[PDB]
DNA sequence: GAAGGGGGGCTATAAAAGGGGGTGGGGGCTCTCTTCCGCATCGC
């Protein structure tokens, strides 16, 4: 069974797998009933949320964003065949952006013609900076993070998940509640193809290269990693001589585990974004990350920085042996290492103990999912 | 001299071959089966008591020695033969020994005249044999000899042949016995609650279970709320709790001051003291033990008449059904009551917060039950019942007074078929009692792959059973390490039940500790019958296999004496546990089976005894004798259990972690051969599996047990009902030091790949595969689909039988539209010939009491070409046909494929080498997956594979993934690949296929192994359109391969009621399932008799026939209406 | 027995008559296809 | 067909002393229980010769005949059974003498072969004159004798 | 079980090269020599040769 | 706070009085026997608990290889270097990161807190 | 106590026709008081008098390995009833 | 004293006679709701 890929959020299904069902209805009746009640385009906004359930994804979420950068000219070969991908053209070539001293089409010109009608939709991407709404250049960005979509066409900003996605105010959302189903149908097939087929010209990978990082963001990390080991070994120092005054509403033991806690998820953080700043334009990670279709900052920092502090039960590591959580520590070694703090990213690879902890924090997540399956499900059937 | 660090990462590999190259993979299995043939079968037939018959003439039996001879199988004609694995397999035999006892008839006649007859080797039944154990024929076989027998050379063995069928014993997870464990339940009424499973040595009758529980103070009152908290002993074959202190009264101490002495070992202390007062006050009425027996004996299992057969009674329980490992006889009340005292002196502990509560994940705390114990313990059963029978049938004819014949007492079916039984159906204990049997002890072994079959046989189950759900039993305890694989275990129901053996880890097979009780009474350990109690205090317990054997005052010389003797193997067998709690006063010491331990390298004063002579013999296993034995012997390797762990201060690496440094530990007392040791059998062909996300690591681990390739060298000769062979395998181009030791090299489940992770066409998005066309054309991930046909002709009945042949269609009673035309003279298709959906392969033809037709259609989807026709009698003696049709599977859209991180996804489309991207030098991917698997998913694992893959290509040599390995870096690797005209980072310019344009950004490409998994759309592919119903329900069939409907469930129903479709709810719920008409009563609403035929409707019950409705209903309704009428209600349709 | 019949997720109710097996229904691995539309499915012949 | 009743769980199902008040009952008809008796006799008889099992249905089928014919009702069931399990051996092909019959049972061979004779009547069936070549392979291979030998053996007594 | 005719991923051929391949590494070649002496040169002929496992002679032994 | 058995039957003895000498004396339930009361407390109940851990440890625990060993905290009572220190571990302190110091040193177990 | 009642005041076991005897006296008025319309539900039917044999579709012998028909549970069941009955 | 030899009993076949004995076949894991008991309270 070949479906769009847009279908595949609303189903929650992927294709490492997954098997679906047909049914066939039998007569005329029960044919114009999913017709006219069930049919996917009619299906397009849930009363759920009153947002779209199905959006851009994938591989046309991230090329939708590289698309509408401010800097991507399309020749007039390029342009030609796109539109031949856009059902809806009506078969007139725009006056390119830029007629001379060649004449070079944008990617928001040829997505304006994707677009369907004259929709009026404003939306920020999602790197667009807080402050720039205050500044000077409001209405002129200069990242081109301002997206506004004006009698149905995209004058500026990068489209990314929060303009394409299945979010409330989203371009997609407007073409609905604007054109109806029909027409919005078109709007999400016209968007892959048109997209996709320019995906083959700039192309998007992802690689050993996007894992890497200067050798001054490798020092900061270790640096950062480095200063709170000493800090969660002062923090233990003060507990050890008795001079850790709990807070008020928590016991010692409580006291000790948050401030230890503390540290070491700000270390994750400053590693995280100390990674992330090193990030060229060209990362594929980030290209990911910024379009909305797949990964997240966290991802990047684990990949690059730190993979973290590896918990169970919201706890550190608990000392499953004797006082220590592995034969290979002291007894009450409440340092970071020991109780399952992982200093490594996934790129530098784990040490074995490491290993080990990150394994029994992802058992975790394993046994949630057993769980969530069975326990959700018959919450599901005592409401209906 | 001493193994530097720049040549220590060979000498500890040399160092973990030795050990495979001795021990192998499956020493559990078989050491354990070994265990019970060798010694338990012997001494359970010892330890039975001599069956005495007195009816006069006295007769005496008693069965001396037990023999075992090969496994044989018995011509029609009665000729024996030695049994080959291979022919059980094809004839459907069973892997079984012949079982011989050697038994003495004594008769006393009272003449004052006895007579003694010895009947020598009396046959007794068969046991199924392990293969390649001990007492398998292949066992002591060259490679060479087992290729002539049709056996492949790298199949372990560890397995049992069960009417053909391949079974492997799980090893099945318990709590350990003897061992006083406190536990504290919030719930329950009890605050604290002690339980000790006691079991008899050699596990005779079966655990007997004692628990001391301590009152929780939920209950208010003046008299409750001031003396405290009460404890009670929960006694086998007791209704109801018993006060603790009335048991050590039934045992003989009275005075206050001697049951105290056996619970408090030191009266100075007033806490511990306070906390057994209102114990005292609870039994202060019984103030005898014979009072006291009696309170007990009131409880007792049944109503004891008078008095005196109460206390009897109470006597009885408490000698032997109460702490029967402490001991059975009846002068052991004096241990009893130390154990019993040690038991309350624990939970005292607990409640009194000195002493932690035990840990039920703890492994130090379990024990996995091998194919030996479980064996044993069905052969304790069946022999009892030999001999019950023995004595029934004996009994009658010395009745009569006639002597008996001993060979036509024995029943040899009971020790045969009890044994085949349980191994046959996994049902474990009785069929009869199948009720408390527990179930998937057995299991047919999976022959998928090569990994996969290997991991079936170090597969570990827990206790927890698979419907209940309890999160920390699924837990990735941290005694797991080293033992377990972290990364090994199937997701579902079953994540964290299901556990696989670590690399390195060993489960003991058990000893007698009678060398290590006589050196300890030899060695200054004071007995526990010879002191004061007032001496325990400052004394250290001295506890063998879960009992209380004495004291040591001198704990420090005693351990490093019995150190010492197990690194020598002077008295002290290798797996024997010594634990000394330092805190606690303890000495641990375990000898049983059961028990999981791994090799340590042991250390002393910071330096490895293994030196740089050790790895020199070693590098020379062969042609000098010396083997991973001698470093066992040497004493610089040592087995440690669990437990003993808890204990041991151990290093990572020799390297690091010894050398001065920062002073973090300098005391250490072992070191890891390898950390890569903690992973299983699946998780060591992961390639970088410390750069994964962990639960991708788990993924692969299930995923690499369903890849193809080559299960086993000589699956030709074998006949299985499926079977994947892949076309050309490959091994990985970056592999892993333990996949040396996995044979994975001699049967890869894969192939090398050039995988390119770019977004061309979409045709790959959300974890899809873009597969060369071409590529598939040359045999790329080409794989064979073997399917085998079993069918019997058996004669049974009056004039009923069943033959091969053609069936005519006017001759047979029962037909199919399929075609039997392929079929030969004999009823057999032959071998060759092209079968489709829908053929008639065996024509087996059934006489009707003319003959109905039983002939065995092809799976409809299957398209192949019968392989082999085996024909053969099977076990029953009857005509027995195994047809195996095969299949070429060429690489379709929709087939799973993954690599070794996890990564799995169906093609998508496949591409002409054309139409696909390539680098300047021409080379295409042959599969190109989304860069968007990669983010959420964190395999960068996957990435420098691809990177180390490209290099190792290159450069000629097989790359090296090991996973804790410092001398491999991603920089490193990438500053290899730019010395080969290569972007350092796996990137590489790619020209669309299409166009021939360059693609603006550059593409990660290169080399990665990937797998072809069994999972194949055209096996998945089902389409419904007005099939067959069931006979019940008269609904749609059920599966694929019955051509079954897919269910549409009450969550597909309350989705269309939501969408509001009733007329297409209506269709799917009546119209496409069962739609059915019946007749209703219009007076009263239950259904009439409807006669179409006549045009006669009648309600019995109301004598009306004019005023019926006809009712549209489904069936299901009809048979509801029917199923609530047989319960008397009465469902009336009123249509008014 | 006649209890045990009726209740339950497989029982008579919920199993044969809130849901139940249907006819004209079809069950095979899902592919992408970014030619199809939203509302399309590619179908098999041989499901067809 | 029937149904066993099965073990008590709770108090409810244990009367006021102890022993279960639900207790099986034999039902079994005793034509039935005695020829259950006789299946299990012969299953016994045949795994003390390993006998395959397609021999043991033969014999059950043949005891079943002879029981509901009921022309030996006066001799013991399990002469009949010894004698139907050494009837079955010749009609497969593979005899086995009376001698090895008896040893397997508790029957004579004088009772065997008096049972024997009266099966074959009350059956009208008849079995195929034994010959030297039927117990060449179960005798050679008992003694171990090589293949060479036990042709020669079978050849010198043909 | 047998090497491959061709490279999958060009179609060069390379099922006349696996005895030369094993006599090579015979003569003391290293399989990065052996490979160059051949003239596999791409990396995805390389790893035809380098990572083929020649089961056929293991199913030689059984006897038909 | 004292536990005493009668001398007769050894079995435990109860606190009781006399109303004629009002004087506190112990009592046997089954023996009838009868002993002067010394202590005067019948008994303490500790809420806190603060039981000094210095007697709960054992000297022995210096012999334990996996417990930390520090030569920053010499011995007050022979001034031997190495010391081997650990926290109490025990269950209704309710809070527990001190330090308690065992001397290394063989034949002086002696015991600390910093 | 399980499936018999007993009636303590002193202890009898309380026979399910001594119910039938006692339910078959209330009257209809008395019956609608407790919650019972008559004509639909009289206490009396509660006891188990005449049992209801379901219809063979309601318990079909399943053909599986051979012309030997393995019975329902619910038919295997009725014959225990209709042995005990008889006897 | 091991081994071959000789003599005699056993096997089946029919048949009659009469009675004892052998054989086979009947019969006397978590959460929620309901029920029972002890207590303190008033009432008369
Ligand atoms: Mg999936
Ligand atoms: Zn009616
Ligand atoms: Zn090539
Ligand atoms: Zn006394
Ligand atoms: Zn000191």
């Amino acid at each position: 069974f070949r479906l769009n890929l847009s279908v595949t959020t609303p189903y929650n299904a992927d294709f490492d797998g997954d098997e679906m069902n047909l049914h066939l209805p039998q007569s005329l009746e029960t044919r114009a009933e999913i017709q006219e009640l069930a049919m996917v385009p009619r299906m397009i906004v849930t009363p759920q949320s009153n947002r779209p359930v199905m959006g851009i994804v994938q591989d046309t979420l991230t090329a939708v964003r590289k698309f509408t950068k401010r800097d991507v000219f399309l020749e007039r070969g390029e342009v030609m065949n796109l539109l031949m991908f856009l059902s809806t053209w009506d078969g007139k070539v725009p006056q390119p952006a830029i007629l001379k001293p060649r004449p070079l089409w944008t990617g928001k010109q040829i997505f304006s013609l994707i677009i369907p009608g004259h929709i009026n939709c404003i939306r920020t991407h999602s790197t667009h900076p807080d402050d720039e709404d205050s500044g000077p250049y409001k209405h002129i960005s200069p990242g081109d993070t301002k997206v506004v979509v004006e009698n149905g066409e995209l004058i500026m900003g990068i489209l990314c998940k929060k303009s394409l996605g299945t979010s409330a105010g989203s371009l997609v959302h407007i073409s609905y509640l604007e054109m109806g189903h029909d027409i919005t149908r078109l709007f999400y097939s016209n968007i892959q193809t048109v997209i996709n087929n320019w995906l083959l010209i700039e192309g998007h990978t992802i690689g050993i290269g996007d894992s890497i990082a200067d050798s001054k963001t490798y020092q900061d990390i270790q640096n950062t990693i480095k200063k709170a080991k000493q800090d969660v070994i002062e923090v233990i120092e003060k507990a050890h001589n008795n001079e850790l005054e709990p807070t008020p509403g928590n016991t010692l033991r409580q006291t000790f585990e948050n401030q230890v806690n503390r540290i070491l998820n700000d270390a994750r953080d400053k590693t995280g974004s100390s990674a992330q700043k090193s990030l060229s334009e060209y990362n594929n990670f980030k290209s990911m990350v910024v379009s909305g279709a797949k990964g997240s900052k966290i991802n990047i920092s684990q990949v690059i920085a730190v993979v973290g502090q590896q918990n169970v039960e919201g706890k550190r590591i608990p000392f499953g042996f004797k006082h220590r959580t592995l034969p290979h520590f002291i007894k009450d070694d409440y340092g970071p290492e020991s109780r399952g703090f992982v200093e490594n990213s996934y790129l530098a690879g784990l040490t074995p103990t490491e290993f080990f902890f990150h394994a029994m924090g992802g058992r975790e997540g394993l046994i949630d999912t057993a769980v969530k399956t069975a326990e959700t499900g018959y919450i599901q059937r005592r409401l209906i | 001299d001493e193994i530097t660090p720049d040549l220590w990462q060979e000498a500890c590999w040399i160092v973990i071959s030795s050990y495979f190259d001795e021990k192998g993979l499956v020493r559990q299995q078989l050491d354990s089966f070994d265990e019970f043939i060798q010694m338990s079968v012997q001494r359970i037939v010892e330890d039975a008591p001599p069956i005495d018959l007195q009816a006069p003439p006295r007769y005496l039996l008693k069965f001396e020695q037990i023999y075992l001879s090969k496994p044989t199988h018995w011509e029609r004609d009665g000729a024996p033969s030695p049994m080959m694995p291979n022919e059980a397999r094809l004839r459907n035999l069973t892997y079984s020994a012949p079982l011989y006892v050697d038994i003495t008839k004594t008769v006393i006649k009272e003449g004052e005249e006895q007579l003694q007859t010895q009947h020598q080797k009396t046959f007794i039944g068969k046991i199924p044999i392990m293969l390649r154990s001990t007492y398998c024929l292949l066992n002591g076989l060259t490679d060479r000899d087992l290729c002539e027998l049709n056996e492949c050379p790298l199949d372990p063995g560890g397995y049992f042949i069960i009417n053909g069928s391949e079974k492997v014993l799980i090893a099945q997870e318990k709590m350990a016995t003897n061992t006083v464990y406190v536990f504290a339940k919030k719930d329950s009424k009890y605050a604290y609650t002690g339980e000790c499973r006691s079991c008899l040595e050699n596990s005779s009758r079966p655990t007997s279970t004692i628990w001391v529980s301590m009152l929780a103070r939920g209950g208010q009152g003046a008299k409750k709320s001031a003396i405290g908290q009460r404890i009670v002993a929960t006694l086998p074959y007791i209704k109801q709790e018993v006060p603790i202190i009335i048991v050590f009264r039934a045992l003989g101490f009275v005075s206050d001051r001697d049951i105290l002495e056996h619970i408090i070992y030191d009266f100075e202390d007033p806490e511990m003291m306070e906390m057994v007062k209102p114990s005292l006050d609870e039994a202060f009425v019984i103030q005898e033990q014979n009072v006291a027996l009696n309170f007990i004996g009131s409880r007792g299992a049944k109503p004891g008449v008078t008095k005196e057969k109460r206390i009897k009674y109470a006597k009885e329980v408490l000698q032997k059904e109460m702490l029967p490992h402490v001991g059975v006889s009846d002068f052991c009340e004096t241990k009893k009551a130390y154990f019993l005292g040690y038991m309350v002196h624990r939970l005292l502990l607990a409640a009194l917060g000195r002493r932690e509560l035990d840990d039920r994940d703890h492994y130090g705390n379990k024990r996995l039950d091998l194919a030996g114990p479980l064996l044993a313990f069905l052969f304790r059963g069946m022999f009892k019942n030999l001999l019950k029978e023995v004595r029934i049938y004996a009994q009658k004819f010395i009745d009569r007074g006639k002597d008996f014949n001993l060979e036509l007492a024995i029943k040899t079916r009971i020790i045969s078929d009890g044994l085949k039984y349980s191994l046959a159906t996994g049902n474990w204990g009785d069929q009869k009692k199948a009720h408390q049997a527990r179930a998937g002890v057995s299991q047919v072994l999976n022959r998928l792959t090569f990994a996969s079959t290997l991991s079936h046989l170090r597969r570990l189950n827990s206790p927890i059973g698979r419907d209940g759900k309890l999160a920390k039993p699924r837990q990735l305890h941290n005694t797991l390490w080293g033992m377990v694989c972290p990364a090994e275990t199937p997701e579902g129901h079953a994540v964290g039940l299901v556990k696989n053996l670590a690399l390195m880890a060993y489960i003991s097979v058990g000893s007698q500790p009678s060398p290590i009780l006589e050196f300890l009474e030899e060695w200054s350990m004071e007995n526990l019958e010879e002191i004061s109690p007032a001496a325990i205090a400052d004394a250290t317990k001295i506890f063998v296999n879960g009992c209380w054997v004495g004291i040591h005052k001198d704990p420090e010389q005693l351990m490093n004496t019995l150190r010492k003797l197990r690194r020598q193997m002077d008295i002290i067998v290798s797996e024997v546990s010594m634990i000394r709690d330092i805190r606690e006063r303890e000495i641990r010491i375990y000898t049983d089976a059961g028990r999981i331990c791994r090799p340590l390298l042991i250390v002393e004063k910071q330096k490895l005894l293994l030196k740089k002579r050790h790895i020199d013999q070693l590098k020379e296993r062969e042609y000098n004798n010396y083997s991973w034995q001698d470093l066992v012997a040497s004493g610089v390797v040592e087995y440690i259990d669990t437990l003993e762990e808890e204990t041991v201060m151990l290093a990572m690496t020799p390297d690091d972690l010894q050398e001065k440094e920062v002073a973090y530990c300098s005391t250490y007392t072992h070191c890891e051969i390898h950390p890569s040791m903690i992973l299983g059998v699946c998780a060591s062909i992961i390639p970088f599996p410390d750069h994964n996300q962990s639960p991708r690591n788990t993924y692969q681990s299930a995923m690499g047990k369903q890849a193809m390739g080559v299960y086993i060298t000589n699956f030709h000769v074998r006949m299985d009902t499926l079977a994947h062979v892949l076309y050309y395998p490959q091994k990985p181009l970056v592999t892993t030091r333990s996949m040396e030791y996995l044979r994975f090299r001699e049967l890869p489940a894969g192939i090398n790949s050039i995988v390119a992770i770019a977004s061309y066409t979409g045709y790959n998005q959300e974890d899809s595969v873009i597969m060369n066309r071409s590529a598939v054309d040359r045999g790329f991930f080409r794989s064979v689909f073997y399917r085998s046909y079993k069918e019997q002709e058996s004669k049974k009945g009056f004039d009923q039988e069943e033959v091969f042949e053609k069936p005519t269609r006017e001759t047979c009673q029962g037909m199919r539209h399929a075609i039997y035309d392929k079929l030969d003279d004999d009823g057999l298709i032959a071998p060759g010939v092209r079968v489709s959906g829908d053929d008639v392969i065996i024509g087996k033809t059934v006489t009707l009491p003319t003959k109905r037709d039983c002939s065995t259609f092809l799976r409809t989807s299957e398209t192949g070409i019968v392989d082999q026709v085996m024909v053969t009698l099977n076990q029953e003696g009857y005509k027995f046909c195994k047809i195996r049709v095969r299949s070429v599977r060429i690489p379709q859209i929709g087939d799973k494929f993954a690599s070794r991180h996890g990564q799995k996804g169906t093609c998508g489309i496949q591409y002409r080498q054309e139409d696909m991207p390539f680098t300047c030098e021409g080379i295409t991917p042959d599969i190109i997956i989304n860069p968007h698997a990669i983010p959420s998913r964190m395999t960068i694992g996957h990435l420098i594979e691809c990177l180390q893959g490209k290099v190792s290509a290159n450069k000629g040599e097989i790359g090296d993934a090991t996973p804790f390995n410092d001398a491999v870096n991603v920089q490193k690797i990438s500053n290899l690949l730019s010395d080969y005209g290569y972007h350092l980072r796996g990137n590489e310019v790619l020209y669309n296929g299409f166009t021939g344009r360059k693609i603006t950004s550059q593409i990660f490409i290169g080399p990665t192994y990937y797998q072809r998994l069994k999972h194949m759309v055209d096996d998945k592919i089902h389409s419904r359109a007005r099939g067959p119903i069931q006979i019940l329900n008269r609904q749609p069939m059920e599966g694929r391969s019955r051509d079954g409907g897919l269910r549409f469930g009450e969550m597909e129903r309350d989705c269309q009621i939501a969408h509001g479709a009733a007329q297409f709810l209506r269709e799917r719920l009546f119209e496409a399932s069962d739609p059915y008409q019946v007749h209703v009563c219009n007076l009263c609403g239950i259904m009439a008799i409807a006669n179409t035929r006549t045009h006669t409707y009648e309600c019995r019950g109301c004598r009306n026939k004019t005023q019926i409705s006809l009712v549209r209903m489904p069936y299901a309704c009809k048979l509801l209406f029917q199923e609530l009428m047989s319960m008397s209600i009465a469902p009336r349709m009123m249509s008014v | 027995s006649l209890k045990q019949r009726l209740k339950g997720k497989e029982g008579r109710v919920r199993g044969n008559l809130m849901g139940k097996r249907v006819d004209f229904s079809a069950r095979t691995v899902i592919t992408p296809d970014p030619n199809l539309s939203i509302d399309q499915v590619g179908v098999p012949r041989s499901i067809a | 067909l029937s149904t066993m009743i099965g073990k008590g769980t709770g108090a409810a199902s244990f009367d006021e002393f102890g022993n279960s008040k639900y207790q099986n009952r034999r039902t079994m008809s005793s034509s039935d229980r005695a020829m259950m008796n006789a299946f299990k006799e012969i299953t016994t008889m045949a795994d003390r010769i390993n006998l395959p099992r397609n021999i043991v249905d033969r014999t059950n089928n043949l005891f079943k005949q002879v029981y509901e014919q009921k022309s030996l009702k006066g001799r013991a069931n399990d002469a009949i059974a010894s004698a139907c399990l050494y009837i079955a051996c010749r009609q497969e092909g593979v005899p086995r003498t009376f001698k090895e019959i008896c040893a397997v049972s508790r029957i004579s061979k004088k009772e065997i072969g008096r049972c024997f004779k009266l099966i074959l009547k009350a059956l009208e069936t008849s079995v195929d004159l034994i010959t030297t070549g039927d117990f060449m392979s179960r005798f050679c291979s008992n003694l171990c004798l090589p293949k060479q030998v036990q042709m020669a053996a079978t050849h010198i007594a043909r | 079980m047998i090497i491959p005719v061709r490279c999958f991923t060009c179609g060069k051929i390379v099922g006349n090269k696996w005895e030369a391949y094993l006599g090579l590494l015979q003569a003391e070649y290293t399989e990065g020599d052996a490979l160059d002496a051949l003239g596999l040169k791409r990396y995805c002929c390389r790893r035809m040769l380098l990572a083929h496992v020649d089961l056929i002679e293991k199913l030689l032994n059984y006897a038909p | 706070v004292g536990i005493r058995f009668c001398q007769e039957c050894n079995n435990m003895l109860y606190p009781k009085e006399d109303k004629e000498n009002r004087i506190l004396l112990y009592a046997c339930r089954n023996c009838d026997y009868q002993q002067e009361a010394d202590n005067s407390c019948i008994y303490v109940n500790k809420i806190t608990h603060e039981v000094d851990e210095l007697t709960q440890i054992i000297a022995d625990v210096s012999q334990d290889p996996t417990l930390p060993r520090t030569e920053d905290h010499p011995c007050q009572k022979c001034g031997h270097k190495e010391a081997v220190f650990f926290q109490s571990h025990s269950a209704r302190a309710e809070d527990a990161m001190r330090l308690y110091y065992v001397c290394t040193a063989p034949h002086c177990g002696h015991r600390w807190t910093e | 106590s399980g499936l018999e009642l007993y009636a303590e005041w002193k202890k009898i076991l309380l026979s399910p026709e001594r119910v039938h005897e006692i339910f078959k006296r209330i009257s209809d008025e008395e019956c609608f008081v407790l919650g019972m319309e008559p004509r639909y539900a009289r206490p009396e039917w509660m006891i188990v008098t005449v049992l209801p044999v379901p219809p063979l579709s309601v318990r079909p012998a399943v053909v599986m390995q051979g012309s030997a028909r393995n019975q329902d549970d619910l038919t295997h069941k009725l014959a225990d009833i209709v042995k005990i009955n008889n006897q």
